[PDB]
């Protein structure tokens, strides 16, 4: 599954809803703490809309648990992320991942 | 589907993904896979050719013009939807 947690807490009123364009920062890692992408090195947010599963499992049930501002850690087992198949030339098979997630906000 | 264009296609993709995230070389993914698009637009002959072209060859053309459109724009958004559709072909072959 996905855990989320908190680094700085979001406004606790607005949170993601189905068909709504989600802009967040991230950076994702290796279980280990290799990094393998980061948004925040190309200063381009990252979005992707919400329910149209564009992302990863671990995404779109761990940034949606998210509100407006908020800064946490999603850990994201393989099941939840890209399983056995992995990604080639970046993520391996069986990868846990570790994202650092801030929601900028909905639009 | 036809082992040999699932083989070309799994291996292609592997060698472009390893160049573009893991060497940040965009010519080279590029360069691997454009034989590999130019290679379905000869267009299917087996069965099995067919039935490959069925399932994926939409979704292959349409990689290859987000890559074009990456071309143009430099707008790494083109790109990611460009690995959408490589990523979900390379899954289903594999
Ligand atoms: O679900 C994701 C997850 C989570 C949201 C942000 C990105 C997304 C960003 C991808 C991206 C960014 C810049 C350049 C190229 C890419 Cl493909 C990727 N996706 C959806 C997706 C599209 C295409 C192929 C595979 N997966 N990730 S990721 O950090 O696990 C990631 C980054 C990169 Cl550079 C490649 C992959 Cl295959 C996954
Ligand atoms: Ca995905
Ligand atoms: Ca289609
Ligand atoms: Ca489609
Ligand atoms: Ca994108």
């Amino acid at each position: 599954g996905v855990q989320v947690e908190t680094i700085s807490p979001g406004d606790g009123r607005t949170f993601p809803k189905r068909g709504q364009t989600v802009v967040v920062h991230y950076t994702g890692m290796l279980e280990d703490g290799k990094k393998f992408d980061s948004s925040r090195d190309r200063n381009k947010p990252f979005k992707f809309m919400l329910g149209k599963q564009e992302v990863i499992r671990g995404w779109e049930e761990g940034v949606a648990q998210m509100s407006v501002g908020q800064r946490a850690k999603l850990t994201i087992s393989p099941d939840y992320a890209y399983g056995a198949t992995g990604h080639p030339g970046i993520i391996p098979p069986h990868a846990t991942l570790v994202f650092d997630v801030e929601l900028l906000k909905l639009e | 589907m036809d082992p040999e264009f699932m083989e070309m296609w799994h291996e292609g993709l592997e060698e472009a993904s390893r160049l573009y995230f893991g060497e940040r070389n965009v010519k080279g993914m590029f360069e691997v896979l454009e034989p590999l698009h130019a290679m379905m637009e000869r267009g299917p002959q087996t069965l099995k050719e067919t039935s490959f072209n069925q399932a994926y060859g939409r979704d292959l053309m349409e990689a290859q013009e987000w890559c074009r459109k990456y071309m143009k724009s430099g707008n790494v958004k083109d790109l990611t939807q460009a690995w959408d559709l490589y990523y979900h072909v390379f899954r289903r072959i594999s």
